[PDB]
Formats: structure tokens, C-alpha cells, sequence
DNA sequence: GGGCTGCGAATACGAGCAGCTACTTGTGAGCGGATA
DNA sequence: TATCCGCTCACAATGCCACACGCGCTGCTCGGCCGTTATTCGCAGCCC
RNA sequence: GCGUGUGGC
């Protein structure tokens, strides 16, 4: 199963850590084997100042996590690029993704 | 105590802050984050 | 319970509720005040309180719900809302926001938007659904707004002439371009009454800026609509934010589809006001006004436009010429190109006591044919090509005198065959 | 995929390929950002993507391709272009760039072109081979450009009055000298028309300056045409920024080689934008304008010549007089020379309503035997010297009166023997 | 008598988070850990 | 299951004195405020 | 406030 598992990188150059992801997954033509970055990090709320309504429409906590399925080659691939400052999940290298309900819960957070 | 934390204002732009200062800083947005992650149901593995 | 309810009774009725459920005396706070109180009052009670008013975004993201009390200003009536909302049901300024509200707790200041029920007088996900102002096609007048009564009395001829020299439609353009002491006040008096009474369904709103408050408090009791005002006795931010603030209204309402007309005097005022809160550019111009300080008056008359998709924007501003100082005379000429429909007014005429005191040729209205029919707009031609030639005080005389007699201004057209 | 294909359609469609593909609510965003959402959207699935603009080249070197929807400003659908191309390919301001292009980053704002396949609708390695436009050697009006359709409708004959007043050539410079309130755009649309017609081959362009969205509104959806505009409701920098833009778009195509005609209302509006923009320099003529600010449009209008190695630039513009300010008076003046081709219009025959109001004996063109023939222009002589000893308005009613019977106007002069 | 100073009345997006070694020896205790 | 045995980690490195310098930029991420609280001036007690 | 470098008892 596609499963989802979480991540977390270095903070602040989070969206940095999106991309390089995106472009290494890109790079190796895995686009079947892996998914997306949690682009949805994106509240659009902002302080909007008058005369200039310039919006950088970003709040979240952060931690850029990739659909993935289980595997230690694939681990070994999204270890190998930078920002790798944490792979979570209660294990010794190995983990386990979260239930749905928690999918969810953060699809009505993209929603609001 | 504020005047007993070394905060001095120092020449130019910088001013010399404490190093303790940037742990508390650390762990007050730590706290604020976790704060934020039990506020909006967030899985286990990410408020553990 | 709804607060507009509480606002609009007099404020001894207030101190009478108020010692009835056990408060103070309440002769001494202001009618703000004592609303606040009354509200604090009865909604510590436990029951559930409703709000309504106009929203403001602020600076950063939250928003306020203002009252027509103040003219929508800061003030603790004013109910805050989270920016969860105004991002959820995507609100912006002017937003007509109507609904649930609870009392500000202890350390807060402002009561809590928690359900709304109406936005803009529609339904809260509908506005969700909705396409920008500056997203539409603007047109040309279609649908004739006729502002004559039908029942000819001695001041109804004063709107006739109107559709005598410049016929009015939606989306139009208005302004007039009269000296002061003219009667400028009694002929938005006479056009307010027949927009009130010929089509009572587009929304008529009246903007006061820098006037005196005699003239408010008398349109505030004469038409019944949404009459906002800012006198001399406050300063240029307000008016300007006045300006923001009811454009907003006007934006909302007519992307919400719907015929809003905004009266304004005057346009040289709000250019005043403008001038004052305009930060130097180190260009200034005869007069002393700025080189970019008219973009913005520039921008909420020309607001005005007829919608495809629906709804109308309508704007009748007055100007001020014949002052003394080259301001207000060159806001009129960096004015006159810019509206398409003018009601020029002759201060000759005034001082022959002869009202209305209109300048008919100088008067038009611009694309003029999609308003009237054939051969009615042939009768205009007719009735130009008749008092053209003619003087300025005998023409507008014999126009008042022809007019004297009959009370429709078609029973008119059909006397002059 | 294109991008154009894209905007042009309306915005419920591209809600609906939207929630198609899999995405959010689409009713909320401006029809820019709805289109930007659905081309990042359809971008995201791996696929080639293709683009069209005109360029922008910036300060720091790199460029930019605007799309006609907000008269190509600084959009987020514009393509970020780097200075390697702009070098390779040797492009700049004005030259319309189409080819492949890819989605923006992260931390990117704007697309990047990666492929081009057109420049100026011709080949991207010929655009390296050309002449720079301030380079060729300028030319008189050759070739006739009839403007007459040859219906001979109740309106044909407003353009018959042209090939009778001023005849019209490829190179040509004109303007329209004619006070508020003539009926000038209703000539531009016939005028706009007859070049649709007759002459479809040439670029058929119309700007726009200062003027009320629903003319805009009416002409982009008459001709078939780029219409690029301007309204009253923006700031002089972006006037003058559709004046660079145009006029190196103009230049980038006769440097192509190909016929191109710019229509302006107004040159004076335009003026004004300049006068605004300019720094000031210290000494200031009268009516408000400054000595060293007119030098923009006047480079602006008299960008008109005709080629000698091929194509042509046409400029028609139209100025005001009799508006109340010194100002617009010594535009025309110091406008009354860099122009070879006159539309003098009185506001004296407007006022009789007799549609065209053009004053003959005031108008002509300049060095006009070089489109006529001998005895066609002996004819346009011995007319002229029929209409110049009568007056004004009797002279005009005549001409129209003696083209009510025919609709061509070779048939007009054989009725003329 | 007058300056010095205390006392009360009139009035009107910016901060923060974050990134882009391997010649030391000696002394003590703590934590596995093998074997009868 | 007890008895030491072997591997691992914390902790130490005078005391001072003198002089000098050295302490980065930009792309995500988070919180959130009224013109009735704080500024400024008029007036009078108290010391010189 | 420290660090680094250098020198001296
Ligand atoms: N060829 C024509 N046929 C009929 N009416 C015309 C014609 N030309 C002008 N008009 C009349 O003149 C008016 C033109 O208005 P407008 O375009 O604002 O004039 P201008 O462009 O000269 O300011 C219209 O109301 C129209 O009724
Ligand atoms: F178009 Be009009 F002459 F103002
Ligand atoms: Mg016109």
C-alpha cells in the first residue's frame, strides 16, 4: 500500500527539503514506487498589510513527509540526499506509517 | 533574571546575548509547537 | 440577541432595560457606551447573542465587525473576528457579515464572531461562490433608472429636467460640475427621493464627505437607506477610510449582483482628504495637490460601471469650481474626463433665484442611446436643437415654465408635437 | 500544453477540467489566478508545456513573457526567461517569443521557457538575422490602403470622407484634430472595421489610453484584433509601460517586415501619462507641461515610417482641443507638425448632429500623390475646389448628401462628370 | 523673591529557525559478561 | 546464580599577568490589536 | 560575555 509515512528534516529550509526530494524522486524515475512531499503545507494565512498585499501564504509545523512503501533500499535513497535530520517512527530503522484517520484529519487542514 | 542573563548592547548591529538565551529561545518555540500539535489532533509519532 | 435592535432605540429606553435587569444609572456613558454596557449586560444572562455589521481586515489578517453608528469606525462595539473565518468563508472588506456572536471574556476587548448566518444578504457559502470586482467586463448603460415621480409637484420638475438634459442609468457615470451655492444639496435631496420611490430595489447609499452635520442629520431622516457621513470635524484619514471602507461595500454588493448607487459630496473634498493622507512624492502640481495623489479619487469615482454578468455600480459625485484657489479647479479638470455623465450647474441661474439652476448644453450624458428609445431620444435631439440656440436664464425659464403645466415628462414630449 | 487555449475560455470551465483532474473549490481566485492553478495543476502531471508572450526584458538582463490579459504587466503568469536566450537568440522588448516552457519550482514564482519555436510569428534562428529598426531608411505612403468597404451602408460613407478628405497609405502618420465630444470612436470603429475588411492583412492593432472600460469592453469584441488598453483607473507608469510595450512590439514587427497600424485615444491622455512619469527638469511651459517630457510621445507618434526593405508602421491618433487648459492646446501645437496626415473634425457640424462631423479645407494629407492616380487625384482637386469656397456645415451635409446615392466611391466621381 | 522640581490635568509585517576527530594518560565508577 | 573480569564512560589538565582580534545571508515559519494609555504641558510646594 | 592567537613570571 501506498503507505504514509512520516519524516522530518531540517527545519526552516523545509520547503527546500520538498524540493530536493521532488527533484531526486524526478531524477531516479521512482514516480511508482514514491509519492508526493505534503505540498499542502501552504496555510494561506497571512498579515495583510494595506497598500502592499504581498502574501507568503505559509504556516505549518513543518515536517516534510513522503508517501512511501516500505523498503531499505528505498530508505537508503531518501537517506542518501541532505536533510535527513530525523527519519521518526518508533523502530530501529524501520517504522510504521500512521492510520487513516489522522489522513484524514489533515486532508480537512488542507480543506479549512 | 533579565539583567543577570548577559545582554549587553554591543557595537554596531549585533549585540552580545547570552548563550543560554538561545536554548530558552529554543525551548519556548518547542513548547509553542507542541502546544500547536496536541491543539490540532496530530498523530503520535510527531508529538512523540 | 441582535445589536442594530439595541442601537437604533433611544438611549433612555436603554437605562430603563438597564435598571430593570440590575445595572447602574445609565445617564452618563455615550450612546456607544451605553449599547456596550446594555450588550455586556444582557448577554451575561447566558443566551445566545447575534451581531451584524460591515467587516475590516486588518493588518494582521484578524478582521472587526464595524456599526453604521460611528460610520463604521474603531470602536468596542466592534465584534473581532479570527482570521480562521475570514479564510474559510473568504471575507474581505465589506463584507455585510451577519450572525452568532458571544461576549468578549476577561483580557478581550471585542465580542467573538462564532456563527454567521448572512453574508452581503446572502447565504455564507454562497459568497464562497463568487467572482472579483476587478474581474468583470464593464458595459455601457442598458436599463433606463427614470428618476421622474409622475405626480408633478413644484420640486419634481427638478428631477425631470435631469431626464430633459442628462438621462441617468445603471453602471453610469455622474458628477456635477457646479460653483458653490448653487443648490447642490436640495437636487440630491429631489434625486435621493426618486431613487427612493421610482426603483426602491437598487441600494441607495449616501456618502457625506467634510459637510456640515445639519445636512446629515437631515438625510439621515429623510431617505431611508444606508446614509454614511464624515464632516469637517473629523480628519482626512477617516474620510479616506470612509472611502476604502464604503467602496468595499460596493464592490462586495455588486459582485454579489446587485444595484448600488453611491451620492457623493463632495469629490473635491475626499481629493482634499486624499492630498492630506498622500505621502510626498516631490511632484506637486497648481493648487497644491501631489502628482499621485488623485490615483486614488480617481480610482473610487471611476468604480462605476454597468455589470454583465449582473448588478450595477453607480457613482454621483459633486464638484466644486469658482472657489478661489486652482485646486479644486484643477480636480475638475483632471475630473471631467473621467465620468461620463455631468449635471452642469450655472451660478448665474442662482442668483436669479431660478431653480433649478442648470446648464443645459454644457449637461449630457455620454452614450445616451442605450438608454431611451428612438424617438424618444429623437425628442431629446429635438428639445437640444429648441434650447440651444436660445440664452442660458431664458432658456432654463421657458424649460421650468413648460414644465409647470404638466407632470410627466412624456405628457411633456407629447405636448410638444 | 498552451496557455492562451487556456485563458481565453471562461472561468466555470476551468473550474470544471479543475475539480476534473482532481483539484480545490475554483470560484474563489481572480480568472489570472484560476488560470495560474490550473496550469500548475495540469503541469504536475508530467506532461510538455508550451507558452506565448510578448517580452519584457528587465534591469537585471533576464526577461519576462507578458500575456495580453492584463495588457502584459507583472503577472504571475508570466514566463521568467534567462539572459542566455535573450543573448542566443538575441531577442528583446516588444518581440513575441512562443515555445516550450516548464512549471516553477519551489522557490520559484514564474514559468522558465525552455524551447523556443516562434519569435514574431517566424523562425527563432531568422530573428538572429535582422535589421534594427532605428536602421532602415524611411519612405513616403506608396502603396493606397482603401479604406472604403463598398456596401455603401449608412455608415460606409463615414470612411468614403477619409478617401475624399484624406487619403490614407502603408508608413502613414496620422491623427485625428477634434474637440470632446465629436464622435470620434465611432470613427475609430469604422475605420477599425475597414481594415478588418479591405486589408486584413496587416496587423490590425488598438490602444488604448485613459478611456472608459466600456469602450474596451466594445472594441476587443468588435474587431478581430489585439486590443491592448489602458483605462483611466490605473497610473501613468503603466501607461507609459503599455506605450514601451507596444511600440517595441510595433518596431520588433516592421523589423520582421509586416505592415502594423496603431490606434490611440488619446495622444493627449498619453501626454499627460508622460508628464506625469517625467522627472522634473526645471523649466515648465504653460498649461502645465515640462520642456523636456514631451520628447516620449513625440518619439511615441512619429515612430511612423514607411520601409524601404519592406513592411510599414502607421500611427492614428487622436488629440483634444478646446477642453480649458493650456495644456491640452500646446499638445496639438507642438503635435500640429510631427504628423503627415490630419483628421480635423468640428464639434460646430457635431452640434447639427450631421454624422461625420470632419472639416474638409482643414484636413488633407501629406505628400498624397504618391497614393493616387493622376486623374483620381485630379479629381480629389477639383472636389476639393468645390467644397472650399462653401461654408462649413453646408459643404459637409452636401458631401454626405451626395454619398447617400452610391457606395463606391470611383462610382461617386463618375456621377461627378 | 525666584529658580528648581514634583504633581496632576488636557489630549491624540516583523520577529524567529534554520542551513550551507583518529600521538592524552591516569583515575575512578558503571555496565555487561564469562565460568564454577 | 555468585565472583570477579573485561568493555565503556565521566573527569582532571597550576595559578597568574600582558597585548591583539573576532561574533555570516536568505528562504521557510509563527504571532497576532485602537484616537482613553501614554505624552506633554500648566501649576504650585520647597530650597537657594 | 567568551573564544583564538602571541608573549612573560
Ligand atoms: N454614424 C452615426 N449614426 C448614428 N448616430 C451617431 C453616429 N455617429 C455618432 N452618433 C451619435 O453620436 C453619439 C456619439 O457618442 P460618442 O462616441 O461619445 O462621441 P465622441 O466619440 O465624438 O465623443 C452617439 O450617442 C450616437 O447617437
Ligand atoms: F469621446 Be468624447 F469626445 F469625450
Ligand atoms: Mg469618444
Amino acid at each position: 500500500k501506498k503507505r504514509w509515512y512520516v519524516v522530518q528534516a531540517f527545519s526552516g529550509f523545509e520547503g527546500r527539503v520538498a524540493t530536493s526530494l521532488r527533484e531526486h524522486i524526478k531524477l531516479h524515475n521512482m514516480e511508482d514506487l514514491f509519492g508526493e512531499v505534503m505540498v499542502p503545507t501552504e496555510e494561506v494565512v497571512e498579515i495583510r498589510g494595506g497598500q502592499r498585499r504581498k502574501s507568503e501564504r505559509k504556516f505549518f509545523p513543518g515536517y516534510v513527509l513522503v508517501q512511501m512503501v516500505m523498503n531499505d533500499a528505498s530508505w537508503h535513497l531518501v537517506r542518501s540526499v541532505p536533510r535527513v535530520m530525523g527519519f521518526i517512527g518508533g523502530t530501529s530503522d524501520r517504522p510504521a506509517p500512521i492510520s487513516d484517520k489522522e489522513v484524514d484529519a489533515i486532508m480537512n487542514r488542507l480543506q479549512q | 533574571p533579565p539583567d543577570l542573563r548577559p545582554l549587553v548592547p554591543l557595537d554596531g548591529g549585533r549585540f552580545a546575548t547570552s548563550d543560554l538565551n538561545d536554548l530558552y529561545r529554543r525551548v519556548i518555540n518547542r513548547n509553542n509547537r507542541l502546544k500547536r500539535l496536541l491543539d490540532l489532533a496530530a498523530p503520535d509519532i510527531i508529538v512523540r | 440577541m441582535n445589536l442594530t435592535e439595541l442601537k437604533n432605540t433611544p438611549v433612555s429606553e436603554l437605562i430603563t432595560l438597564g435598571e430593570n435587569m440590575g445595572l447602574e444609572n445609565l445617564a452618563r456613558m455615550r450612546k456607544q457606551d451605553i449599547i456596550f454596557a446594555i450588550l455586556k449586560q444582557h448577554a451575561k444572562s447566558g443566551e445566545d447573542i447575534f451581531g451584524d455589521g460591515v467587516l475590516e481586515i486588518l493588518q494582521d489578517g484578524f478582521g472587526f465587525l464595524r456599526s453604521a453608528d460611528s460610520s463604521y469606525l474603531a470602536g468596542p462595539d466592534d465584534i473581532y473576528v479570527s482570521p480562521s473565518q475570514i479564510r474559510r468563508f473568504n471575507l474581505r472588506t465589506g463584507d455585510t457579515i451577519s450572525g452568532k456572536i458571544r461576549p468578549p471574556k476577561e483580557g478581550e476587548r471585542y465580542f467573538a464572531l462564532l456563527k454567521v448566518n448572512e453574508v452581503n444578504f446572502d447565504k455564507p457559502e454562497n459568497a464562497r461562490n463568487k467572482i472579483l470586482f476587478e474581474n468583470l467586463t464593464p458595459l455601457h448603460a442598458n436599463s433606463r433608472l427614470r428618476m421622474e415621480r409622475g405626480n408633478g409637484s413644484t420640486e419634481d420638475l427638478t428631477a425631470r429636467v435631469l431626464d430633459l438634459a442628462s438621462p441617468i442609468g445603471r453602471g453610469q457615470r455622474g458628477l456635477i460640475v457646479a460653483p458653490p451655492k448653487a443648490g447642490k444639496t436640495m437636487l440630491l435631496q429631489n434625486i435621493a427621493q426618486s431613487i427612493a420611490y421610482n426603483h426602491p430595489d437598487c441600494v441607495l447609499m449616501v456618502l457625506l464627505i467634510d459637510e456640515r452635520p445639519e445636512e446629515v442629520t437631515e438625510m439621515q431622516r429623510l431617505v431611508k437607506g444606508e446614509v454614511v457621513a464624515s464632516t469637517f470635524d473629523e480628519p482626512a484619514s477617516r474620510h479616506v477610510q470612509v472611502a476604502e471602507m464604503v467602496i468595499e461595500k460596493a464592490k462586495r454588493l455588486v459582485e454579489h449582483k446587485k444595484d448600488v448607487i453611491i451620492l457623493l459630496d463632495s469629490i473635491t473634498r475626499l481629493a482634499r482628504a486624499y492630498n492630506t493622507v498622500v505621502p510626498a512624492s516631490g511632484k506637486v502640481l497648481t493648487g497644491g495637490v501631489d502628482a499621485n495623489a488623485l490615483h486614488r479619487p480617481k480610482r473610487f469615482f471611476g468604480a462605476a460601471r454597468n455589470v454583465e454578468e449582473g448588478g450595477s455600480l453607480t457613482i454621483i459625485a459633486t464638484a466644486l469650481i469658482d472657489t478661489g484657489s486652482k485646486m479644486d479647479e484643477v480636480i475638475y479638470e483632471e475630473f471631467k474626463g473621467t465620468g461620463n455623465m455631468e449635471l452642469h450647474l450655472s451660478r448665474k441661474i442662482a442668483e436669479k433665484r431660478v431653480f433649478p439652476a442648470i446648464d443645459y448644453n454644457r449637461s449630457g450624458t455620454r452614450k445616451e442611446e442605450l438608454l431611451t428609445t428612438q424617438e424618444e431620444l429623437q425628442k431629446m435631439w429635438i428639445l437640444r436643437k429648441i434650447i440651444h440656440p436660445m440664452g442660458e436664464i431664458d432658456a432654463m425659464e421657458f424649460l421650468i415654465n413648460k414644465l409647470a403645466m404638466t407632470k410627466t415628462n412624456d405628457d411633456f414630449f407629447e405636448m410638444m408635437k
